């Protein structure tokens, strides 16, 4: 869920 | 809902030219890409082209008039010809002879229009594809200093001759003259800030390029897919800069550093140049009252004399 | 394929002993360990010695020997040019020399340390090359040019505002410095470097948190300029331009006291070529 | 369709405006007519 | 007076302090973001 | 001016160009 | 859509565009009247053609 | 969408393009007369050829 | 689809009018032919 | 087709406009004619 | 598509391009006539060859 | 969902107050209006 | 197949002829040998 | 395609290119004649070799 | 196969000849040895 | 393809290339003859070697 | 686990003390109030 | 496989010969030892 | 390929490169002869070594 | 393909050419020999 | 291909490289002989050490 850019995508 | 093929291979005014595309081999070997074209032309790209070439036509015809319509003298003297703004005896008046400032005024107006329409083109083409409008605002920050140099500083000073001439040697001359007129530009503190940001921008560009090329065996330069899941190259770059400096960055916020370091240069430059003549008429004397000038009572001047 | 890793596994996986230059020359690195986040080695001890000594010598020359607590009013100056290339502990410029030497060691040590780290992670040698360009800038300004001129008094003073008085006086002694061709090339490369940095930052930021493909940015950069460079070529161009900017500026400052004395006279040949000399009349001669 | 009407309209309108502005600038700089004089 | 003029504080020392403090804070937040836990490829398999 | 020391210093200034040239040549050779 | 537009101008306009067009033409007419008055007043002040 | 265009100009014009073309030709005809009047008045003011 | 767009023409007209107004005001007021804002 | 009519038309129109402007500028700057004198 | 074009020029023109070409040639002829008249008037004014 | 965070308000207020206080103190010090730290 | 394309040759010849015409006209005009456009 | 082209020049021209080539050569011949006349007239006016 | 293309040699020869002719004409005109184009 | 090219030069030239080469050769010979004549005339006018 | 580490406190204290000692020695030597290192 | 392509050698030799011919001609012309284009 | 090339130079020259090389060497020989004659004539005109 | 031999021969040829040019200009500009004198 | 090249320098030279190297060394020797002759002639003309 947690991603390098700071976005938490499903 | 964006069809990239249609966005690149359409006809009309709202379409592209230079189709079918070409291919340069040495660019493919050195840079990795060799395709040239197609290029979009629209409404904002035809208004920029025509206005730019109107201003260029005016400048080059005035060059020919100064030379005397002699092609050989034109070739000899090309790099030290210039079109200059009206002298100080006129104010901001437009009732100036053509060979004493009218051509400069016309050409500068057309150049203003061309740069504005180019900004519009960048904005609209960013929205036509699916990307954000970040190049447009970077160009706006760059254009702030341009409009201070050519429009606002002469307005606040009260004459057009405070603006640069149109020539190869005339920009260097403008730089020298403007620094000499208002004291010493080395003691302008926003000049110091601008130099800080320019040298930092060059530092950062060299660093980022070198570290991405160094770890390219593991495809670290594909920064679009690295911002979704980081692989061995990005991990190695992070470890390199952590073991060198004690702190590192991401494959995302490094480009944030890049954008802001490049943007601050033009903004600080615009502020410094605008303040240069209107509030502080002498920067060395100001720096002497502000305690930032070293005394130097016994110079060794034998270094500076042949 | 991809999961959440806490970056401790990442750092623990890549730590290995002994692949540096000292490990290849002597067979073992005497300082092959880490302190905190930093990696110490040979050339990490030498660099830190140089750093501490340079800072101490600079501050002793500024606070003592000048009697000022204002950091912007110090003139850390070299010996006079009448002394030649001689060093004397009983003469005013001595501490400047010490500071200069220490800085050199620090800078050179830093460079070599980077190579060591590049060898530990199995990388290329691009960062040492790009940094060695500006280390060579320092060496040209402070070592090669004063030796060719013949005195240590041709080097720059090390004050925060006073090293700019040297730049101003040197630039107006060889008037006009704007007419130096290598100077113009260097300024061109600096401006191009800043433009390229802004363009790359904007391009990568404009596609970050979006449900698009990787081909949108190519279509964008091909609709606006007619050419898109690629992902390996943007970063290659960045590296090359950044290095060349200072590489070309080394020549401009080296050739000033040697081989040249006046950059307005340098162009005196241009109007005297046989193709176009003797073709105008009046103020249009030459 | 080889020729587009919109391109003709845009190009002709822009050229006319540019020429009008240029002629006005030249005549103002000439000083032959009184116009905006002192 | 041994003191600078007020524009010396407004034009020189406040921007200097702001630059230094902003650099420190931006570096702190950059490093905090970069060393956190998020999606990465496994170093053991990927190498 | 010595003119012999100055020439050696000029040669050092020129040899400072070498790593970038080798980088360009390596890029050209390794990408056929 | 294409309901209040006259049959002549259907392939060019819309409903919202027709309303905005009416607003624009009224604004232009008002501005032209104000501009004529301003020019007459300025000429009464100081004639610019001598 | 070709019912207002004459049969000669069908391979070049549309309905919308024909309408805009009519607007353009009327505007050009209007502008030419004003230009002629302006030039005659300016010659009556001060001739530019001597 | 539509050969001409109304929104584009509106934007272009507004920008052109603003630019012309600014240019004419600057040209007229800097000539010195009118008695405007004199100390 | 090897030749496009649109390209030839555009090139001819641009070249005619540029040449007319250039000739006008040279002839006025010559000073031979009594044209727009203060 | 090629009915109006004469047999000789079929490999180069369409109907639309043929119509546009006719417009162009007529405009060029008119311009040449006007240019001849203008040159004669200018020479009557002041000859440029002495 | 709150429009603002309390932490941001606290940090901004503290920073603004500190900068304002330092500036006012140093502006008043170099004016010469008050005796204060006078040799 | 074909060494030269005819279109490129036509374009190059046209541009070269135009450039030479301009160059020779300006050389003869500025030389001052012929009366032409004088005073 | 290569029908109006003579047998010798088949590997270089089409019908369209052959027609354009004929136009070009006619234009060049006319221009050469005009240029010769112009040079003779200018020499009769003022010789440029002395 | 073929080391050179005929098109490249033709282009290079034409460019070299044109540049050489222009250079020699300019040198001769500027020398002043021949009468040629004199006021 | 390589029909009119002599068998000696077949590995180098093609039919179209052979024709273009013949044209170029004839142009060069004519230019050389004209250049020789021009140099003789210029020497007869004023020698450049003394 | 714990908000602060003992090692960081030791390191920071040592660095600060060393820097302060050197700075105070240099300032007191520069002041000239003591007859400390005079020729 | 070959150490040198024939095309590169031909190109380099031609360019070097042309440059050397120009250099020698200009040096000898500038020396003044021969009459050449006097007056 | 390696047909006209002699057995000694097979690994270096192709079939076309041999012919190109022959042309080049003949050109160089002619240029050398012309250069010798030119140098002799210039020495007859004005010796450059005294 | 090894890069040593071609690099060595190229650098040798460049060095020889540059050295020959430099020595010839140095000897010419000295006046020790007659050579090209007015 | 490693033939006619001695085994000592086989890890460095091919056969084509061997031929090129032979040409290079022969050129070097010829140049050295000519340079020696040139220096002897120049010394006979004007000695530079006295
Ligand atoms: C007129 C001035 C006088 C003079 C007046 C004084 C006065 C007054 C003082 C000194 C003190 C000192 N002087 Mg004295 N001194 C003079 C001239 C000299 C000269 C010289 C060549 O002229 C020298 C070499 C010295 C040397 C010294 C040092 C021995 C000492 C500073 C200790 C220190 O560095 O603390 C820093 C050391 C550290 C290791 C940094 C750490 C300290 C911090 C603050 C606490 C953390 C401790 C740490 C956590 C413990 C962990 C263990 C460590 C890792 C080992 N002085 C002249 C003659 N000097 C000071 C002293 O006596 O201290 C004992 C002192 O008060
Ligand atoms: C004697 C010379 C003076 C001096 C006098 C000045 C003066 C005067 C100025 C500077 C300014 C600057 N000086 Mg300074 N400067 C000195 C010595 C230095 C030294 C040095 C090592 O000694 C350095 C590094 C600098 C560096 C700098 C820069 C930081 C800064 C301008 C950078 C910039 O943003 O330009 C980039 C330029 C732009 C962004 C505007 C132009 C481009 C825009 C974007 C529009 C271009 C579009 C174009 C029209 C399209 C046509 C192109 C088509 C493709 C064909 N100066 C000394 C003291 N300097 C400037 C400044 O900012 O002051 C604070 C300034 O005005
Ligand atoms: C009288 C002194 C000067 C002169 C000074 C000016 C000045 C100054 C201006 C003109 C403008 C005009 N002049 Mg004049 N003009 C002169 C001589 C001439 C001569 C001549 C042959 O002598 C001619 C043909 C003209 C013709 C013209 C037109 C091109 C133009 C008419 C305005 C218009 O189109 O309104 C069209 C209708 C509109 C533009 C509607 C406007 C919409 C609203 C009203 C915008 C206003 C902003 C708003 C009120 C701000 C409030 C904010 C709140 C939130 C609401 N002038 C003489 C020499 N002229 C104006 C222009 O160029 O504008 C385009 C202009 O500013
Ligand atoms: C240009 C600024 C505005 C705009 C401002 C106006 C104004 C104002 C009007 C219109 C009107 C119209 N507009 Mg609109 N309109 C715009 C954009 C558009 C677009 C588009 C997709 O871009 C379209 C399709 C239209 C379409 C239309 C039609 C619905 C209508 C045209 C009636 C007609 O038949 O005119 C054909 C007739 C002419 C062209 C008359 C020619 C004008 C004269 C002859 C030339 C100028 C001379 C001068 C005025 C004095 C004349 C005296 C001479 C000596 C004889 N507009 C732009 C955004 N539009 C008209 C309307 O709605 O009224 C019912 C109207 O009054
Ligand atoms: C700017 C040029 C315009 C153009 C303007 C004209 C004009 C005007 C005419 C044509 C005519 C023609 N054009 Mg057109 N035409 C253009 C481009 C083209 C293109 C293209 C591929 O772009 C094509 C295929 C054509 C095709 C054609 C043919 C259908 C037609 C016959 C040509 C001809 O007579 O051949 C044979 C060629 C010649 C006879 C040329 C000889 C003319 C002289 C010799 C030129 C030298 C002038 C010299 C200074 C004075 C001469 C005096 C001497 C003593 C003789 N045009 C461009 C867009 N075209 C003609 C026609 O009748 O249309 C129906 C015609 O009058
Ligand atoms: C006489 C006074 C000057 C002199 C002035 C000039 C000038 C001026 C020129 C020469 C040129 C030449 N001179 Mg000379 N020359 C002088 C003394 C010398 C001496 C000497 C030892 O003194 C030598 C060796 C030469 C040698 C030469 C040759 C290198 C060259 C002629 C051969 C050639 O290649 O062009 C022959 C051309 C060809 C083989 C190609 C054919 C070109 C065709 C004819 C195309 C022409 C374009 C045409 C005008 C366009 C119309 C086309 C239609 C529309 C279809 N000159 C003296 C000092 N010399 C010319 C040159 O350099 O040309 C390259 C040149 O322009
Ligand atoms: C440069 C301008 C035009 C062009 C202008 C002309 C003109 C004009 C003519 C041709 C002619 C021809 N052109 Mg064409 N042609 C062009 C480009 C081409 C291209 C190409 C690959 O692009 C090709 C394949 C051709 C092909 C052809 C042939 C179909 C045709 C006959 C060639 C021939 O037999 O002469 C081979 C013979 C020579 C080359 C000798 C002539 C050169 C002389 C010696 C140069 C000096 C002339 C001077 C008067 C001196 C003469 C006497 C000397 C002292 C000996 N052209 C370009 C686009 N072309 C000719 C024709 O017959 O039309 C149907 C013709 O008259
Ligand atoms: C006589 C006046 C001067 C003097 C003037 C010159 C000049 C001038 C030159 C030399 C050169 C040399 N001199 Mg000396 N020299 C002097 C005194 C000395 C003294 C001394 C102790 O006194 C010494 C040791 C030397 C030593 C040298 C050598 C470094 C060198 C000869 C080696 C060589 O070139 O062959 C090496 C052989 C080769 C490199 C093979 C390459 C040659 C082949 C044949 C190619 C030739 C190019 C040819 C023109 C191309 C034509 C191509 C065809 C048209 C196809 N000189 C005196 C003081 N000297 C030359 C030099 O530096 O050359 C590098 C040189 O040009
Ligand atoms: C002066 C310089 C003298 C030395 C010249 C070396 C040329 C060859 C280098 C090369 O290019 O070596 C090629 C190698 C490897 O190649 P790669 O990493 O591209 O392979 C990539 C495989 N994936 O890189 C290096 O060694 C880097 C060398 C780092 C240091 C260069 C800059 C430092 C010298 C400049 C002077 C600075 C002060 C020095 C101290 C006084
Ligand atoms: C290199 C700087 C610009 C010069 C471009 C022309 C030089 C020769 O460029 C050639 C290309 O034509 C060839 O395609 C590639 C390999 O594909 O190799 C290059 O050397
Ligand atoms: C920035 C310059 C861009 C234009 C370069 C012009 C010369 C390009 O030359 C290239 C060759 O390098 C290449 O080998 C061939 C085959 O693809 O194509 C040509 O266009
Ligand atoms: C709309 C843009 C701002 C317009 C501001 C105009 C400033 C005019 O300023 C002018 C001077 O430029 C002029 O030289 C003298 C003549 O005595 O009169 C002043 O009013
Ligand atoms: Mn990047």
């Amino acid at each position: 869920a947690a991603a390098p850019a700071g976005a938490a995508a499903a | 809902p964006i069809d990239l093929h249609d966005e690149e291979y359409r006809d009309g005014l709202e379409g592209t030219i230079a189709k079918p595309p070409g291919h340069v081999g040495w660019m493919q070997r050195l840079l990795g890409e060799g395709q040239v074209g197609p290029i979009y032309v629209g409404l904002w790209g035809v208004i920029s082209f025509i206005t730019f070439f109107a201003s260029a036509f005016i400048i080059l015809v005035d060059y020919g008039r100064q030379v005397g319509w002699n092609p050989i003298i034109y070739l000899r003297e090309f790099w030290n010809l210039a079109v200059y703004p009206p002298p100080t005896e006129y104010g901001l008046s437009w009732n100036v002879p053509w060979d004493k400032g009218g051509a400069w005024l016309a050409a500068t107006f057309f150049l203003h229009i061309s740069v504005l329409t180019w900004w519009a083109r960048l904005y609209t083409r960013a929205k036509a594809t699916g990307v954000g409008t970040q190049l447009a605002w970077g160009f706006a920050s760059a254009l702030s200093l341009y409009f201070v140099i050519y429009l606002f500083h002469p307005l606040a000073l009260g004459n057009w001759s405070a603006a640069p001439g149109h020539g190869f040697r005339a920009i260097l001359d403008w730089t020298n003259y403007v620094s000499i007129h208002w004291g010493n530009f080395y003691y302008n503190p926003f000049h110091m800030l601008s130099i800080f940001f320019l040298l930092g921008s060059t530092l950062l560009l060299a660093m980022h390029g070198a570290t991405i090329v160094a770890t390219s065996k593991w495809k670290s330069e594909m920064e679009f897919t690295e911002m979704m899941a980081e692989g061995p190259g990005t991990q190695r770059a992070q470890l390199f800069w952590r073991w060198v400096m004690g702190w590192n960055a991401n494959s995302y916020n490094i480009h944030i550093w890049a954008w802001w370091f490049a943007a601050f240069t033009a903004i600080t430059g615009a502020i410094g140049l605008f303040l240069s003549g209107t509030l502080v008429p002498d920067w060395y004397a100001w720096g002497e009252t502000a305690k930032i000038v070293a005394p130097w009572p016994n110079p060794d001047w034998a270094q500076y004399v042949f | 394929s991809a999961e959440v890793i806490p970056f401790s596994i990442i750092e623990e996986f890549y730590k290995r002993p002994g692949k540096t230059l000292a490990a290849r020359f002597f067979g073992v690195d005497p300082f092959d360990f880490w302190i905190g986040r930093f990696y110490v080695g040979l050339f990490g001890a030498i660099s830190i010695i140089g750093i501490i000594l340079g800072v101490a010598f600079y501050l002793y020359e500024g606070v003592v020997n000048e009697g000022t607590l204002n950091i912007l009013a110090m003139r850390i100056e070299p010996p006079p040019v009448s002394q030649g290339l001689n060093v004397d502990p009983a003469q005013p410029g001595f501490f400047w020399f010490l500071t200069m030497v220490a800085a050199t060691i620090a800078f050179v040590g830093w460079l070599l340390r980077q190579i060591d780290i590049s060898l530990k992670l199995d990388m290329g040698m691009e960062v040492p090359i790009a940094f060695g360009a500006v280390v060579s800038s320092w060496i040209t300004l402070q070592w090669l040019r004063p030796i060719a001129m013949g005195a240590w008094g041709h080097g720059f003073p090390l004050g925060i505002t006073h090293h700019l008085d040297w730049v101003s006086n040197i630039g107006y002694q060889y008037y006009n410095f704007f007419y130096n061709p290598f100077h113009a090339i260097g300024i061109t490369l600096l401006f191009a470097s800043t433009l390229f940095l802004h363009m790359h930052g904007s391009a990568v930021l404009s596609e970050a948190k979006r449900n698009i493909s990787d081909q949108n940015i190519h279509v964008f950069w091909r609709n606006i300029l007619g050419y898109s460079i690629g992902e390996i070529g943007i970063h290659r161009v960045a590296f090359w331009t950044g290095a060349a900017s200072v590489l070309f500026s080394n020549l401009c400052i080296f050739l000033s006291g040697t081989f040249v004395k006046d950059w307005n006279a340098f162009w005196g040949f241009w109007d005297k070529m046989p193709i176009w000399n003797g073709v105008g009349q009046g103020a249009l001669v030459a | 369709r080889p020729f587009e009407f919109r391109t003709s309209v845009v190009v002709s309108t822009l050229l006319g405006l540019v020429m009008a502005l240029l002629i006005h600038f030249v005549v103002l700089s000439s000083g032959a007519f009184n116009w905006l004089r002192a | 007076s041994p003191w600078p003029v007020w524009s010396g504080y407004a034009l020189c020392f406040v921007p200097l302090a702001a630059v230094i403090l902003g650099f420190i804070i931006a570096a702190r937040f950059t490093d905090k973001q970069a060393t956190s836990a998020y999606l990465r490829l496994d170093p053991a398999k990927a190498n | 001016m010595n003119w012999i020391v100055a020439t050696f210093m000029l040669m050092f200034v020129l040899v400072a160009f070498l790593p970038l040239v080798v980088s360009l040549a390596y890029t050209w050779v390794t990408n056929p | 859509q294409n309901d209040l537009v006259p049959d002549q101008w259907k392939p060019l306009f819309n409903n919202a565009e027709w309303l905005v067009h009416d607003i624009v033409v009224k604004t232009i007419y008002g501005g032209l009247i104000i501009a004529v008055i301003a020019h007459v007043l300025c000429w009464a002040w100081t004639p610019w053609i001598r």
